[PDB]
């Protein structure tokens, strides 16, 4: 799963401390708090989520979400491209 | 219904100014320390969260902090509720949850402008050190710093009431009916 | 199960999980004190304790279904159903208080512990502790137990937490 | 090329271009990712972030540099003429800003300060001073508007009202606002 | 009882401005090594709590330092001490324990604006470094390097006089008022 | 009692508790110098020290109530009427000693041995290490404790002076 | 007086320095004889032990100080500058230490705090978690693709695919290592 | 006196930038190897004393650390000596044990800035790896590295000169007197 | 010569008499230390001088070579390269693996080796290797136990040192 | 005083306390090396050389004075005044070597190990002063060699224990 890897690599790579916020917000219900005062990036929040499940190569619904929620197009079209 | 997305909405449609102010009106709930490192209204609905105040099934304080700062837009769009309703629901006795001093506070800020503001920090020059008297503070912060003070209270509009007293004679106008409210 | 599974479900855990999963076996390991993860694993084997299902239920705690799927080729109704039917070997109180940990940060677990120490004191401070670290010292010192869980509940009101104070009494409800 | 194009683009856009760009930008971009964006080139950013402005895209760029009526960056860093962007936006689609926000920033471009004055005084009963202050432009108080939702695309009776006050062009460009 | 709820709550109503003032009001009893990290108040009130200045029967300096910093407010809700009575208790000689060259210096610090901190700073090129007169400093870290350079002290105001003088005549009313009663 | 008792008490010790209890029965192992716990529970025992009563309230000093409630069945008020009724086997002076050490860090122990190190002539030991080497000089004692009374007094740890204090006034 | 020398150089590194020179000497010293060495003087006695480092023989010395830019070490107590070693490592032969290990400790010297992290995170599915904790450096992370068989002389492909996602001059490196080759 | 209590009362008055100043003031006695575990002033003590630098009787060069380090207040109140005292007894030749190529160094550190040490890190980029020049690094580390990497040294200014040409023009004013004397 | 086996013998430590005594396990009654097997091989004749040299090369001592028989590397390598050795190629296979585990991958092996033997202390990979010869475990023809462990162990390096093993014979 | 005495003492010396006793009885019976404390103070005893000053002189050596009070019911006044008035067990070589020990943590210890291989061929300190006598590298009128290595190893202290010791001599 190394192409997904690298997607979540330069999606992480591609947001700022704000948005990194923002997304620590949005994943509380999913992620505790504690867990969440260890992310420091996007990729440590993704790999959280990987490990539960909650986002599989096959099943994107929740990385798509979650961008939307902030707005970025580009990065949608960044797991489009992958999804392809 | 993302009751997380929705908060985010919410948050994405505030300013600064809109967050000092839910700050402000929250006072009475979330402590100093607390406050401090509230820069974003996702924070803000963070902390609310952990006191049992804003959840899915309990959108009162969300709705009532809105409709204070007069975002009647947000409250018709995220949370479905039109500008009478809550009215209504702040007429009954108990169902507010912001206190009618507070308000009456954040009321007095609507109706201060900027060189009003300059005038209500000149007036208050042998009551609180310059410091808090900086050209950057705002009048709710001049307020916080009244009631560090024990200048500004629910038993102590006598400063208030000097200071409103020099600048206009609406703000005596809600001093009073909140008074005579009492 | 082997020694294999053991060591796979070892490597793949970070120290934060291992802490947790020392906690959450200190009632099916009571007379012993485990050093790491991979010595409470072969204690719980060599008792009958650590089955496939038992493996499962642990995984299934921390949430880790990647390493539920992956190793032990089970999926999130295998070990849901492996616990309606079976009993489990983590008893609902340790999964309310790792919860309750997980829900709280460096500066709610420092001020928790300032609360705590009128009435046990400082104690082990010569490191930041964790809140599981809490709730074993306040465990040996008989003030937090299944059956007693009022003065946790008040510090976590105290602290402006009452979230975890309704999943207390929820819990409290639960019995 | 792409990059350096955008760069220098922003850098020919003072604070009054910013801000009619940030509020003909308004239906995308809210109010908490406004506030940050004190120049252009930060503006421009976020619109690459919503997929809007792209080096195969230039569309958004070029109906908001015409419609601030900045033809000259337009000519220069965009090669596109007055005539070609009337006929890109003569077409019933490829009009990106609706025609509410334009409307209402025509409106702005047609009042002067004492009349700026006079419709800060005409809005005395539904908006605070704070909001109505002495320099606060008309942008400004069309955003307060909305918020106390007393102005919107369908409730235009107090923009209508205070516009009569002053002058009678503005109530031309709301009726043609409203025939569409 | 709740005396540690109590300290937590004191706390939570204090913000870091509070906080860095009443590090530098304990100065004379918290050494700098020990100063560095406390980030917080309760780590503070455990140092006081360790030179025994700090207990559930001496309340003596911590509401001391609540009413040099002005939080009166804290001081009649949580410690029901009243301003009048703590100034009563700061009027007998020896009481105390903050001394007089330490609260005078604090008060300067609550009438120095930003540019007036800034011209201070300017006045104090030849004695200090650049490192030391970063725009980051406010005026009791520059107080702290000057004594650190022993040019302030209790028996050495010449400088401060000068660069007060220098910035405004209030600041050598104060300096002038604590030298009278000395 | 029994051995199955001592057995549980030594596997459910850690390395801590079990350190401070072997600190605190220093004044009735002297002749021998026990190199663990069970070594010193069984002394203990062979000795006739080691009753239900003993053991009690040596799992109270290391505060080990848990065990207490587990093991041998007892509660706070039980151990303590026990304490109140029959002479105790651990003195005041170690229990003392015991309680210094818990409310010290590891910077303010380092200070301490810092102090120390003009009175008496390499690892980071604990603050009962420095204790038993303070008594292999005779510089420390129930009668003799000045120094450290003075040493925590110059590391701004007031409290332990108090303690310090309250312990030579109670005798 | 030679005893003396290799103690004072010692004496003046640091325990970085010190995993750089073991890192720099693990083709010819394996692990287990490396994990002990939290000592220069350690390390020096081994490479003697295999005739490495004698009073007559600092060729080896001299490219590990070289490499680890410790020139200050080299000119004070191996009296030899940065040209001379230079030259005597331009040469086709007198070269001790792998360009392949020479490559990887550059990379690892051109890798931030943010970027191991990213580095981490980018080889997660081929090591194991526990391996991937914050206390381990570069050179312990190209340690455990070595013992993977992912990282080798010959093998690069999951290197260039890992600095390719965090920067491109660790590709530049990279490459200016393959066209050596 | 009483010399251990003194010592670790003079540590307890130094925070962790005092202590860096000292451990690179004090690189031309202790080699980076027994530097690294340094974490506190009474460590670095007991290696002086382990090079009979520090002693009972010997208090020099603790009194010109404390000097160079510009902590008169310690050598006033700990050290019973003067400003002008130490000025003279380093005056005179071979009395100073701190080289004055050190001290140099030391003072650059207090006239340059967070902004111009940034600066300072991206001026020298061809010269230095990336994880020597982390933002983590003061500028101590960074002249250490140049040392280390042989750009910076008592007949080697150059890359020194150039690189502070570029920030500050008072740096070179330094370097030049110091280079004046040799 | 006699007289160098005794200097040899002062001159080692504990791990390279550990490992000597390993190599040397092909060749009756177990000899307690590294000085009586040493005896006890040049006694039969099976320990002549490029016997101890070998010996020395294995445990990787070339500075006993230089000082106490006064060769190097290179000459030792061409005598093995020319006369059959002293010590097979399946006890310096299991030496070189030994060098290259560390305490903590040593220690995941003798966790995953349990399964199959008993619980032997803390002791090295050839104390294992040992253990699991005295089972019948592993042997020359029988690694695949121990290349299925080390690959367990993410040891692909090791296991490439077996199958390279197991393809010269 | 008796068997019980010598099982006492032996029963509470610690680990590091026997091996420094050991050290500084060895240049008292070197007919027989002892092994361990035990029989060390046994062949004391029975050579007569283990009186009550002479066990004394070795608990005050081990600086382990609550044996002396608990045991032999004297304190430190007592034994200096009997090293004062009568002659010494333990020669102030040995205590030396012992105090520079002391004064040695490992990393010290394996320096000074390593440059110490050089003149011969993790031990501890008194180890390396024994094969050193062994091999005639130090005695009480030989220690420019351990001086100078202490010297190297920025141990200037122990350099002037050394010489105070070199200046009580003569």
């Amino acid at each position: 799963m190394d192409p997904f890897l690298v997607l979540l690599g330069s999606v992480s790579s591609s947001l700022s401390s704000s948005e990194l916020t923002e997304l620590k917000f949005l994943c509380l219900g999913r992620v505790g708090k504690r867990k969440l005062e260890r992310v420091q990036s996007g990729l440590d929040l993704f790999s959280m989520l990987l490990e539960q499940n909650d986002l599989e190569p096959g099943h994107t619904e929740l990385l798509r979400e979650l961008l939307a929620s902030l707005r970025r197009h580009d990065l949608l079209r960044r797991v489009d491209d992958f999804e392809a | 219904m993302d009751f997380s997305r929705n908060l985010y909405d919410i948050g994405e449609q505030l300013d600064s100014e809109d967050l000092a102010s839910l700050k402000f009106l929250s006072l009475d709930y979330i402590p100093q320390r607390k406050q401090e490192p509230i820069k974003d209204a996702l924070m803000l609905f963070q902390r609310l969260q952990e006191k049992r105040m804003l959840e899915e099934s309990n959108l009162s304080f969300l709705k009532e902090l809105l409709f204070r700062i007069n975002r009647l837009d947000l409250l018709i769009t995220y949370l479905n509720t039109r500008k009478e309703e809550m009215e209504r629901e702040l007429q009954t006795p108990g169902r507010a949850q912001i206190s009618a001093y507070r308000v009456m506070l954040y009321q007095i800020s609507e109706e201060v402008s900027r060189s009003e503001l300059r005038s209500f920090k000149g007036g208050l020059q042998e009551e609180i050190s310059k410091c808090k008297l900086d050209d950057d503070m705002n009048l709710l912060d001049i307020f916080i710093e009244m009631e560090k003070r024990v200048i500004l209270g629910e038993g102590k509009l006598d400063i208030l009431k000097r200071v409103c007293a020099q600048i206009n004679k609406s703000l005596l106008k809600i001093i009073n009916d909140y008074e005579e409210f009492s | 199960m082997s020694a294999e599974v053991i060591g796979q479900v070892e490597e793949a855990l970070d120290t934060d999980e291992k802490e947790m999963l020392l906690f959450l076996c200190r009632d099916v390991a009571i007379d012993v004190v485990p050093p790491n993860v991979r010595d409470l694993l072969d204690i719980l084997r060599e008792r009958g304790k650590l089955s496939v299902g038992d493996l499962a239920e642990l995984l299934y705690r921390v949430r880790r279904f990647d390493l539920l799927k992956r190793i032990l080729k089970m999926d999130r109704k295998a070990v849901e159903t492996h616990l309606l039917r079976n009993p489990h070997l983590v008893s609902d109180y340790r999964v309310l208080m790792a919860e309750i940990g997980e829900d709280l940060d460096k500066s709610d677990v420092s001020s928790l512990i300032f609360l705590m120490k009128d009435y046990m004191g400082r104690g082990k401070i010569s490191k930041e502790k964790s809140f599981l670290d809490l709730v074993v010292e306040l465990e040996k010192l008989n003030l937090v137990a299944p059956d007693q869980l009022d003065l946790l509940e008040k510090c976590l009101k105290n602290i402006h937490r009452i979230d975890l104070k309704t999943k207390i009494q929820k819990y409290k409800q639960s019995v």
